């Protein structure tokens, strides 16, 4: 194990100041890996896209690795899961796109979906209200992050007819 | 044989869980013999089988002069997991303690020389309600649909309200709700239940469990089972009654449909006159399509995403019993 | 507890003198010359057991006197069930008949100046409710409420009120002490100088404490022994319960009545004296009421901590309980607390199981064999227990345990057969296996011993449903779970006509042929029958309710409680016209849609009842004002789970039961 995952660095219990704007570069490295991981084949759905699988290397390389009726649901144990991985059961590409959108919503912000209300309940209202992150000082004036924020907004749409895709999410980010 | 030490073990932890639940002040349970219950179930493999589930298989059976429903438990699916074996005895003693309502599928005994307590119940004359309706080879009318509506609702609010501690079972499917000759909804198998302690109605669910489609997305997303957890999973349990359509539903292309996905967009679009299980359009439904519209607006209002706006099961029971006023 | 045991001894003799089947001897004339001096002793033994306090020299002698009163009643027990040449015990009594009074020569002056109670019977529900300490102008009005409590606690003749100020000002107005010394002062209330006596008896023990936790610790050891000794022996045995468990009276009242702490000769036999002495002991506020039924009968009850350690160290200074130290009276098995294996000893008056409402004493097969190692173990009730072997072949050694009078094997699962070691026991004055859902056979050897008082086989489905001739016994006062049998089978109601002593009985009905046509009139001439209960749990065929309907009860009743009744109408005998003086009524879970108009029948006849339960039943449609105009006498109506009923009073009669008191 190189360093541990993103919440092993960002959420490392309210400590470890992250970086400047390479968290977007970590996220696009994750997407660059995942696109030939699961779309350069005929069809693969990643089944497990959550921040406890996105690990980090020495140069902060987010190389993803190591990933039927089941009653105890476990796939997407928090808000990583999709609104139609509530009613369907079939793992489509919208589920991996939606979990990628919520980990991007994490990496611009730095808040998980726990309850003392979740990330969707506060992201789509608080919109310019792009003053959402308060840990960093250089988070605001980069202003490609408003484009990435609207990308997360268009990525966290509920319906599966106007989706993004893991290939064309690199275009709006770079 | 080793059926005796099977009895000595399961009676031990049965009595333990029963007196831990309700102080040993039980209901008239009565035991049976394998020569009785095996001839009842016809050795577990017949057409007197009713319906599968994960832990258990509902059968029909017949002891002398009287048929019954029987519930087994799949030993091969339980015997290695300790949360399952501590869950199943909560299931049977919670149904035993719960039989004091005339709307739960009341208990007649439990037979314990097995490895796991294959337990009898009374005999509702129809079969299990499947994810459409009556499973005996035949449709069921409209008045019994609303009747089994409020007779699911008051039973599940007996689950929520009736005790010092409140208990949830977090999957009210329409697969569970059985059905007798007098057309009442003897709800069964209180079998995926957590017992959360007193005062507070909000506990962190240690696993997260039960019947995809019927998850209550807030319990999906936050991993804590709560006072509102069944309010979603009853609501589409109402809607499976109304549309007659399963929760894992396809239309020609790989099951991208729950009923809650259909209805809340079909309301402003279709004006609600397509959600009423159209094979029950040979019913006349003269003025009682208004109570159909009322109960489906009720169902979507108790299935929404801000759980503070949801009614609680006492209010859903009061409202869907007061929409009886068409009579 | 020296005063406590002399009364049960002399009342045991007062019962057993009238047999006169053994008169040509010497050891039967000496009983009158054994009780005559004890009638002399109990004139001063009460004050001797409080001059006991702050004096060691009476613990040298009268403790041994107490421990030989048990010996004296025990050899009398040996003479009772001897049935042979028991001529060796004529000098065993003479070993102490010439030796008690050498301990009374030290009792020559310590007075220098009745086994039943009078104030036990009327009960007065005293539980009215920094908030601990109060002013003497606020303590004293509530102390009059607790203390007098007969005229709703008022102040009639002022000569009793300055003394009414002087006790409560010593204890500074802390609550449960004024509760205890009010509960004592229910009783006498006659004259001034008796309160001057107990006022000095309260004043002297406060001269040497100077600590509020030592100023209230004994503030009621005087109200422990200024009360009649048959209930003084009755409070002390509930020390054998842990710190805040809630004690059920169908364990400890049976524990009292089994080994004999409750006395009766005047007709009113068994539970009507047991709950009498319990209700008296709760008038004295030693025991507080936890739970009510609809009917106001009491179920479970708790203590306070600072009085339970008082009765604990009374037991410590009494050689009674906490058997860490072998000279103790009777064992209390609690939940996994007796891995020491409290050894076999002859002293050993009994045992009682005790749990904290939610646990199980896991207890091995060896210590039930240690139970049957005893000889004189007159209560044996192992209630909330599990076992690694069936109770049949581990309680099969009760043939060596003859003089038993109590066993409540309730909620104990390996009980597939009552043992065939139960023929040659002859007292066995109560038994019940209540709520025990596994009894494949209830043996016909219990039709032999003619004196059992309770017989609860209640809420237990699995049963062949009785032995044959249950009318051959006469002294059954409470028989819950009768279950009449089939035609060439078991028991019938037509022979329980032969009973007359019953008060609370129960019976479950499944088919139509448990009852029978000429058997339907079997409950008219039950004289003092008081509360029939019914659990018609099953009806596969409708033949049960078609001819249940003329099973008339005794006209005298107190608590009619039928709890399933699968008929859709009323049973059509429940009327003021057919049962006039019934007090309490309860309908539990069934499917009775409406009732006959002969349920009400109010042309001149009204219910004259007092409480009503309509609990969990998805069938009814009645009206509240109809129930007022039909039932003019009510305290409460506890109805909780019954819809199509919302014309009734309380806020959700389908879902949450307001008990609906009357103002």
């Amino acid at each position: 194990m190189p360093k541990g995952s993103l919440e092993n660095h960002l959420f490392r219990r309210g400590a470890q100041p992250l970086t400047w704007a390479i968290r977007m570069k970590v996220a696009v490295g994750a997407a660059k890996g995942l696109t030939f991981l699961h779309e350069a084949k005929s069809q693969v759905i990643y089944r497990d896209f959550k921040a406890a699988n996105i690990l980090l290397d020495a140069d902060f390389n987010a190389k993803l690795s190591d990933f039927t009726h089941v009653s105890t649901k476990v796939i997407g144990t928090h808000g990583y899961a999709a609104p139609e991985y509530v009613a369907t059961g079939r793992l489509t590409a919208k589920s991996d796109v939606y979990s990628f959108g919520v980990v991007l919503l994490e990496l611009i912000s730095g808040r998980r979906a726990m309850d003392n209300y979740s990330l969707v309940d506060w992201a789509t209202p608080y919109l310019l209200f792009r003053i959402m992150d308060t840990k960093l000082g250089g988070q605001y004036p980069q202003k490609g992050a408003f484009t990435a924020a609207n990308l997360a907004l268009q990525c966290l749409n509920p319906d599966a007819k106007l989706r993004p895709k893991m290939s064309e999410v690199l275009v709006t980010l770079e | 044989d080793k059926a005796k030490r099977w009895f000595l073990d399961n009676g031990s932890i049965f009595l333990r869980e029963l007196v831990a639940d309700c102080n040993g002040k039980s209901i008239p349970i009565r035991s049976f013999s394998p020569e009785q219950i095996l001839k009842a179930t016809n050795n577990f493999d017949s057409s007197c089988f009713v319906s599968q589930d994960v832990y258990y298989k509902w059968y029909r059976g017949e002891i002398e002069d009287r048929s019954y429903m029987i519930k087994r438990f799949s030993e091969d699916e339980i015997t290695g997991k300790r949360h399952r074996v501590k869950e199943v005895y909560n299931d049977i003693v919670l149904s035993a303690r719960m039989s004091n309502h005339s709307n739960f599928l009341q208990l007649l005994g439990c037979c314990l020389e097995f490895p796991f307590p294959v337990l009898v119940f009374e005999f509702a004359e129809h079969g299990a309600m499947n994810q459409r309706g009556g499973v005996i080879v035949n449709l069921l009318p409209w008045s019994v649909r609303l009747k089994i509506g409020k007779e699911i609702a008051n039973a599940v609010t007996y689950l929520h309200t009736a005790f010092p501690k409140i208990i949830i079972h977090r999957d009210v499917k329409p697969m569970h709700v059985f059905l007798d000759k007098n057309w009442t909804a003897k709800l069964s198998d209180l079998s995926f239940s957590i017992s959360l302690p007193e005062g507070k109605s909000r506990i962190e669910a240690e696993w997260v469990l039960g019947t995809f489609g019927y998850i209550d997305p807030l319990y999906h997303k936050t991993c804590f089972v709560t006072e509102y957890t069944d309010v979603y999973s009853f609501g589409i349990c109402l809607l499976v009654i109304i549309t007659g359509k399963p929760a894992i539903m396809t239309i020609s292309d790989g099951d991208l449909q729950g009923i809650l996905s259909l209805v809340r967009e079909l309301c402003e679009n279709g004006k609600l006159d397509e959600v009423i299980d159209p094979r029950l359009m040979k019913d006349i439904t003269s003025g009682q399509r208004l109570q159909v519209e009322a109960c489906v607006v009720l169902a979507l209002r108790c299935c929404k995403e801000r759980d503070e706006d949801r009614p609680k099961m006492i209010q859903v029971a009061k409202e869907l019993k007061q929409i009886e006023a068409s009579l | 507890m020296v005063d406590a045991v002399v009364t049960v001894f002399l009342e045991k003799t007062l019962n057993i003198l009238e047999e006169k089947g053994r008169t040509v001897s010497d050891y039967r004339k000496q009983l009158e010359d054994l009780q005559s001096e004890l009638k002399y002793m109990q004139s001063f033994l009460k004050d001797a057991e409080r001059q006991k306090r702050t004096n060691e020299t009476l613990r040298t002698l009268v403790a041994d006197l107490r421990e030989l009163v048990y010996e004296a009643e025990d050899i009398l027990v040996d003479c009772q069930l001897a049935d042979g040449d028991d001529g060796n015990e004529q000098r065993s009594s003479n070993a102490w008949l010439s030796r008690l009074h050498p301990a009374r020569v030290p009792l020559q002056y310590k007075k220098s100046k009745n086994g039943t109670d009078r104030w036990s019977s009327p009960v007065y529900d005293h539980t009215q409710v920094r908030p601990e300490l109060l002013s003497p102008d606020n303590s004293w009005l509530l102390f009059c409420n607790v203390a007098f409590a007969a005229n709703d606690g008022t102040c009639e003749r002022p000569e009793l009120e300055d003394v009414g100020k002087e006790i409560v000002t010593k204890c500074k107005g802390l609550p449960l002490t004024i509760k205890a010394v009010g509960g004592l002062l229910l009783c006498k209330d006659h004259v001034y100088h008796e309160w001057r006596r107990i006022a000095e008896h309260f004043q002297d023990e406060l001269r040497g404490n100077t600590s509020e936790t030592d100023n209230v610790m004994s503030s009621l050891q005087l109200s422990y022994d200024e009360l009649p000794s048959h209930l003084k022996s009755c409070i002390l045995t509930l020390s054998l319960y842990p710190e805040d468990c809630v004690i059920p009276k169908q364990q400890l009242v049976h524990g009292w009545i089994g080994e004999g702490f409750v006395m009766w000769r005047n007709g009113r036999s068994a539970t009507e004296s047991g709950e009498d002495c319990f209700s008296g002991l709760t008038n004295r506020c030693l025991i507080e009421v936890v739970d009510k039924t609809y009917s106001g009968t009491i179920i479970t009850c708790k203590i306070h901590d600072m009085v339970r350690d008082l009765v604990i160290d009374i037991a410590k200074k009494d050689s009674f309980s906490n058997p860490e130290g072998l000279n103790c009276r009777h064992l209390g098995i609690s939940g996994n607390f007796d891995e020491k294996q409290i050894k076999v000893n002859h002293k050993l008056r009994g045992v009682v199981s005790t749990t904290k409402t939610g646990e199980v004493n896991k207890l091995n097969s060896d210590l039930a064999k240690k139970f049957t190692d005893c000889k004189y173990l007159r209560v044996l009730d192992i209630s909330k227990s599990i076992f690694d072997a069936p109770l049949s072949e581990i309680l099969d050694e009760i043939a060596s345990l003859q003089h038993l009078a109590c066993l409540s094997l309730s909620n104990t699962h390996p009980l597939i057969q009552f043992p065939r070691s139960m023929e040659d026991l002859h007292n066995l004055q109560i038994l019940d296996a209540s709520y025990c859902q596994n009894l494949k056979q209830l043996q016909p050897c219990i039709v032999l011993f003619k004196k059992l008082l309770v017989l609860d086989m209640t809420n237990c489905g699995s049963l062949e449903c009785f032995p044959k001739g249950i009318g051959s016994l006469v002294k059954l006062e409470v028989l819950l779970g009768f279950k009449p049998a089939r035609s060439n089978n078991g028991c019938k109601l037509s022979e329980v006509k032969n009973l007359t002593n019953l008060r609370k009985l129960g019976l479950s009905l499944t088919r139509g042929d448990q009852i029978e046509e000429e058997e339907l009139d079997s409950l008219i001439n039950l004289s003092k029958l008081m509360s029939i209960s019914i659990n018609c749990y099953d009806s596969y065929g409708d033949d049960l309710i078609t001819k249940i309907d003329a099973l008339t009860p005794p006209h005298q009743l107190h608590e009619l409680s039928l709890q399933f009744y699968p008929g859709k109408s009323s049973p059509s005998w429940l009327s003021p016209h057919k049962l006039p003086m019934l007090r309490y009524m309860s309908i539990c879970s069934g499917n009775l849609v409406k009732m006959q108009e002969p349920f009400w029948g109010n042309e001149n006849t009204h219910w004259r009842i007092e409480g009503l339960m309509l609990s969990s039943l998805s069938d009814l449609d009645m009206d509240w004002e109809v129930l007022q105009q039909s039932m003019p006498y009510l305290r409460t109506v506890t109805a909780n789970w019954c819809p199509e009923l919302e014309s009734f009073a309380i806020e959700d009669v389908g879902f949450r039961g307001g008990v609906w008191m009357k103002t």
